[PDB]
């Protein structure tokens, strides 16, 4: 577990079951956390937005679309990214997210090029310029766990 | 300290046990208190009693019939004590 | 000798004492009260008269009735006009629960409202004002803020305003919470509703709201100058320099009034 | 004449505190006109909450010894299922518990509802139904409930068994190993104990719960008001028998 | 504005702890209407920070009123800045 402070752990991986959801395209193998748990980076909280693992051969990077400063469960912090996942066949990745915006669900795509480049283990709360997702609703369509399967 | 002079006395008065009253639910006790001591040499008085200086109130629950009133009393902790 | 029988003299004073504060000859039936349900609501409106900490008569000798009334939520009037903004922040309350908790408006004695402070560290300056004819805004008091690591609880006395308001049948009233002008915004985080929060946990997030506590006089007891005897009154007396004392050395004043107090004050005499 | 049993299950979730003072109205009510219609008459209670796992509730240290954090608020822990009150004669103490009840929290809107369901309805010792008698049990929440693979997001992924999971505190001790009941589960355990399943929800419940009582046989639906004799005229009205 | 000299003040009170009462006392003219006044202090020879508040009542005699500074008073015995002063204004309704 990374600290974020002296005393203040940053993340939470223990029963963070990684390995929940493989997927693979060609040399590529992506395996994601559902249960990864993330402190936010302006409290001290326990967030589960999830996060993923890619291995294009000999590089490994992470992949957490949700751990964004959209926190609490009003925003990503419950979204459990990779939850579900697959790929397409123009080197997209498609992640299924059911807890995002109070468990309206979200879906996140990017591409294959965008997620290793613009990697950075001192960043934790990337941006990606190509990211596709659906955006948040109405109050109605909370709890409907939109991204359960993909 | 132990004061000899007119100083504020402790004094915790339950409601079960000093008086006998089951009829106040809330509280079941409270520390009201007492000024007791002398005051030697000042005036108006022909002599100087160990009189309270502040007094704070006391919020009280009892029942009437089936209705039950929050009501607070007025001046009933003793906190300080002076000498006129 | 003194002896430790005192203790046992206030006892009994006491005991006179809260029965002659509530009107009362003799405790009442508990037969008629069921042993065991007590409200959390009752229980808010004691913990908030006791939580004050913060904030600055023949009549105010009796007991005071207290009572409570929360406030209006955003979700139905705050929002029709002006919402919320960094400039002031408004809070609604109604008239049918008012002068339902204080039916006359002659029973008012004191209408505290009170609110909850978050955290605000160093300094800031808060002006209140009051609903005037449901457009214009009329200044009341103002109270500078402490560094409050901690949630805070205060209270601001709107007794001459409440007692205004149940004398009008004005079906709806409100305040306004704004910051110091300083001539020649506003950063105080006060709870409120976030607007945002939903869920389950969300109903809860009205709690704490600001609330007006009251403190009347039930009307079931509604109804020197009090004695024919030279009772414990204060007795004129004028005191001269030169007649009583002989002191020339002071030149003004020469005479002034230094009255005394006479009478007794007994307790628990024979014979109400 | 002829013996009934009523379990009054109870949502003490986070939203229940602007209809926890009808609740109260409803169980000293409740507890006054069963003993009109029948003399063999046993009542008991129980409460649920949430299976206390995240994501359904947050997991740092403080909001899980007081789930009603941020607000603020002191509330009770967060529980799957606790049964109380073992179905008995005594009446007063019915009462004397449903006074006593607290407001829990969660995130989450909907409920554990099913898992509480499922422990009363199973649970014929722990609760005590009788032989032959109308086994009822009055189903209050004013939200949603979490059935089957809604706990596949906290990780739990072994099926409800519908089986008596009462550990020695008398609560759901299987909570965060089981999945919640599904309303085939639900559906094929209401019926080897014979049990019918009232549901007394708020009016935006409503058109769920109705829908959902129109699958599960027996099982009826009902509005709470602050006059909650509504629910009584459901049970008056179920005594018909014949 | 209204302005004071620290040569004089600390001649009347010499150590800043005998100071007990200071309550600064004005003389009013005005006698129709009623109007709202705010009272500040001189810092940084600019600026000013709050103090008190008062309404005023439409008294038909010259009234004489007093703002109770003896907290302001008691710290500029202590300071040798041999300037200091008062500012009164009226109501900033924003
Ligand atoms: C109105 O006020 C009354 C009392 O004036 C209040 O009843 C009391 O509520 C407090 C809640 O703060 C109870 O205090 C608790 O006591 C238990 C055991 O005695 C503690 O475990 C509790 O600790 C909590 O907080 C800890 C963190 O500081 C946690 O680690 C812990 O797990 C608990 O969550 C807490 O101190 C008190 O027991 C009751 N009094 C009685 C007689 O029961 C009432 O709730 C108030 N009503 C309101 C606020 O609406
Ligand atoms: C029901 O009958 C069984 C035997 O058939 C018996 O063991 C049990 O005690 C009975 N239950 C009650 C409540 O009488
Ligand atoms: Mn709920
Ligand atoms: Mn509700
Ligand atoms: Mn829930």
């Amino acid at each position: 577990n990374r600290d974020y402070a002296k005393d203040d752990p940053l993340e939470f991986k223990s029963h963070q079951w990684f390995g929940a959801s493989v997927r693979s395209k060609q040399d590529k193998i992506l395996a994601c956390a559902p249960l990864y748990h993330w402190r936010t980076e302006m409290k001290q909280e326990r967030e589960p937005v999830g996060t993923c693992f890619l291995q294009d051969g000999t590089k490994t990077v992470e992949y957490a679309p949700c751990r964004s400063q959209d926190i609490d469960a009003d925003g990503q912090g419950f979204c459990q990214g990779g939850f579900s996942i697959d790929f397409t066949k123009a080197d997209r990745v498609l992640l299924g997210g059911p807890g995002s915006f109070y468990w309206q669900g979200q879906l996140i795509s990017d591409q294959v090029a965008e997620i290793v480049s613009k990697y950075d283990p001192n960043v934790y709360s990337i941006k990606y310029n190509n990211q596709l997702a659906t955006r948040t609703a109405q109050a109605i369509f909370d709890d409907s766990y939109l991204g359960y399967s993909v | 300290s132990t004061e000899k002079n007119c100083c504020v006395r402790q004094l915790y008065i339950d409601f079960r046990k000093d008086l006998g009253w089951k009829w106040i639910h809330e509280p079941k006790g409270y520390h009201a208190n007492f000024c007791l001591g002398p005051c030697p040499y000042p005036g108006a008085s022909a002599a100087p009693c160990c009189v309270p200086q502040a007094l704070e109130p006391l919020p009280i629950v009892y029942y009437v019939g089936r209705k039950p009133k929050v009501e607070q009393l007025s001046n009933m902790i003793v906190r300080s004590c002076k000498c006129s | 000798i003194d002896m430790e029988l005192v203790k046992r003299k206030r006892i009994e004073a006491i005991r006179g004492q809260i029965l002659s504060k509530l009107r009362l000859a003799s405790p009442p039936s508990q037969g008629e009260v069921p042993p065991g349900p007590l409200p959390e609501a009752v229980l808010a409106l004691y913990n908030s008269t006791r939580d004050r900490v913060a904030g600055e008569p023949e009549a105010d000798y009796y007991a005071k009735e207290v009572t409570r009334v929360l406030m209006v939520e955003t979700h139905n009037e705050i929002y029709d006009k002006f919402k919320q903004s960094t400039h002031s922040i408004y809070m609604f309350f109604q008239t049918s629960e008012l002068r339902e908790a204080v039916p006359e408006p002659v029973l008012l004695s004191r209408a505290e409202l009170r609110l909850l402070r978050l955290k605000l560290k160093v300094e800031q300056h808060v002006e209140l004002y009051q609903k005037y004819s449901q457009n214009s805004w009329r200044y009341l008091s103002n109270r500078l803020l402490a560094p409050s690591d901690s949630p805070e609880w205060l209270s601001f006395d709107v007794t001459g305003v409440v007692r205004q308001w149940l004398s009008r049948g004005g079906e709806i009233e409100g305040f306004r919470l704004s910051a110091h002008c300083s001539c020649d915004t506003l950063q105080v985080d006060i709870n409120g509703f976030t607007t945002g929060r939903r869920g389950d946990l969300a109903t809860i997030h009205g709690m704490n709201r600001p609330f007006l506590l009251l403190m009347a006089t039930p009307l079931e007891r509604a109804q020197c100058f009090s004695s024919t005897e030279k009772n414990c009154c204060v007795r004129q007396l004028y005191i001269d320099f030169r007649k009583d004392l002989g002191w020339k050395w002071i030149h003004e004043p020469k005479g002034y009034h230094a009255n005394f107090c006479l009478g007794p004050c007994p307790y628990i005499w024979s014979l109400v | 004449d002829y013996p009934v049993d009523l379990y009054y299950l109870m949502d003490l979730s986070a939203s229940m505190d602007d209809d926890l003072n009808t609740i109260k109205e409803l169980g000293s009510r409740l507890s006054k006109e069963m003993s009109k219609l029948t003399s063999n008459f046993r009542l008991g209670f129980g409460s649920f909450v949430e299976k206390p796992v995240s994501p359904f509730v947050k997991t740092t240290p403080e909001e899980i010894a007081n789930p009603c954090s941020s607000i603020p608020y002191f509330c009770l822990p967060t529980f799957g299922f606790k049964h109380i009150l073992p179905l008995t004669n005594d009446a007063e103490r019915f009462n004397e518990i449903v006074k006593n009840q607290k407001i829990s929290a969660n995130i989450d809107t909907p409920e554990g509802g099913f898992d509480a369901i499922m422990q009363a309805a199973v649970c014929k010792e722990k609760i005590g139904w009788r032989n032959d008698s109308l086994h009822l049990l009055v189903f209050v929440s004013d939200a949603d409930s979490h059935f089957g693979m809604d706990s596949k997001l906290a990780g739990i992924v072994c099926p409800n068994d519908g089986l008596c999971h009462l550990d020695s505190k008398n609560e759901y001790s299987m909570s965060t190993v089981l999945e919640y009941p599904t309303i085939g589960q639900l559906i094929d355990k209401l019926v080897q104990n014979n049990v019918l399943l009232i549901f007394a929800v708020t009016q935006e419940q409503v058109h769920l719960y109705e829908n959902y009582a129109k699958l599960i046989p027996g099982a009826t639906v009902g509005l709470l008001q602050k006059d909650s004799g509504n629910i009584l005229q459901l049970i008056i009205s179920a005594y018909e028998e014949l």
